[PDB]
This record gives structure tokens, C-alpha cells and sequence, in this order.
DNA sequence: ACCTTATTTGCATAC
DNA sequence: TGTATGCAAATAAGG
């Protein structure tokens, strides 16, 4: 159980306690890895203790900060897909694919998969991102 | 200097605001 | 399946 | 050299 009361504590807290140890953000993320299945990024740690994260990403960072933090002060030390990055070239070329069609079926977008050599899954979900995007920006 | 148009995903509502809209409620609610 | 809407995250990069 | 952040891939949850 936590309350905005505790959370907006544990986060100072946290990296106050961090610091003293030594350890920047991305290493606890990455200890976080190997303690916790799921990488997770220094830019997660950062938004934890800015408060910049919603209030159950929050409640549910928490108690894995915690362990962690408990059991290194105890003693010294120190499932799911990595973000692809899309070149500049595949962005531009989809783009242009966005234009003519705006709505690919699989079979177009397992084609766009080969001819710029990427999965066919992360090509549906771009659309699927993209389609979006161009809903926010144009209202 | 020219405003952009944000472009992406935010966090409808950060711990952060959650906290900060407290406070200013909770300052009308001491002064009542 | 994969469309949708709605969040969770993380590269890349500016500080 | 760490930390903050724009932009957006990945995921979750309904049709």
C-alpha cells in the first residue's frame, strides 16, 4: 500500500540514499535487471524520483526500488522487446509509405518488412503509432 | 523564437500534478 | 489475427 | 559525465 504522501518521500529518499552509495541511475537500473527480469532504463529511475511517472507506475516501481536498496545497503556493491531504433533512411521510407497508404493490410506491410529488412511486427506497430500520432497532431 | 507542436506520448497525469493539486487544494481547505 | 484507444517505457541527445 | 527530456517503439486491453 502507498499513498502520494509516501511516494513523494521515497523518492526523495531514494536518491539521497543512492548518491551515498555510489550508484547513478542507470546502474540501478541495471541492477534492477539482474535482480528484477525486466531491463529497466535510466530514464525510468529519473522520472521515479522527479515524480514524473503515473501514480500505479509508481506503486509499482516502489517495492522493487526498495528491496534493492535495502539488501545493497546490507550488504556493498558497485519479457520484454528492446526499443528498436529506426534509422533515418526507414523512417523517411515509411513515411512515404504512410502517404500512398495510409492503412497497410499484413501482406503490404509484410513486403515493407523485407524491402527495408525489418521485422514484420515492429513495421504494423509503427503504423499503428504513426496512424495515432497523426491523430494528436491533427485533431 | 517559435512554439512547437509536441509531438508523442506523455503521461496523462504525473505524480507530480497529482501531488501539486493537492497542495493547492489542501490550502483552501486549511484556510476553511 | 489485427484494428482501435490508452499506457508503459527507452533510445538519442540536450543540458 | 551524469541527469532530464522529446519523440516514439512496445505493451495492454477492448472490439
Amino acid at each position: 500500500p502507498s499513498d502520494l504522501e509516501e511516494l513523494e518521500k521515497f523518492a526523495k529518499t531514494f536518491k539521497q540514499r543512492r548518491i551515498k552509495l555510489g550508484f547513478t541511475q542507470g546502474d540501478v537500473g541495471l541492477a534492477m535487471g539482474k535482480l528484477y527480469g525486466n531491463d529497466f532504463s535510466q530514464t525510468t529511475i529519473s522520472r521515479f524520483e522527479a515524480l514524473n511517472l503515473s501514480f500505479k507506475n509508481m506503486c509499482k516501481l516502489k517495492p522493487l526500488l526498495e528491496k534493492w536498496l535495502n539488501d545493497a545497503e546490507s550488504s556493498p556493491s558497485d519479457k520484454r522487446k528492446k526499443r528498436t531504433s529506426i534509422e533515418t533512411n526507414i523512417r523517411l521510407t515509411l513515411e512515404k509509405r504512410f502517404q500512398d497508404n495510409p492503412k497497410p493490410s499484413s501482406e503490404e506491410i509484410s513486403m515493407i518488412a523485407e524491402q527495408l529488412s525489418m521485422e514484420k511486427e515492429v513495421v504494423r506497430v509503427w503504423f499503428c503509432n504513426r496512424r495515432q500520432k497523426e491523430k494528436r497532431i491533427n485533431c | 523564437e517559435k512554439p512547437k507542436v509536441y509531438q508523442g506520448v506523455r503521461v496523462k497525469i504525473t505524480v507530480k500534478e497529482l501531488l501539486q493539486q493537492r497542495r493547492a487544494h489542501q490550502a483552501a481547505s486549511g484556510g476553511t
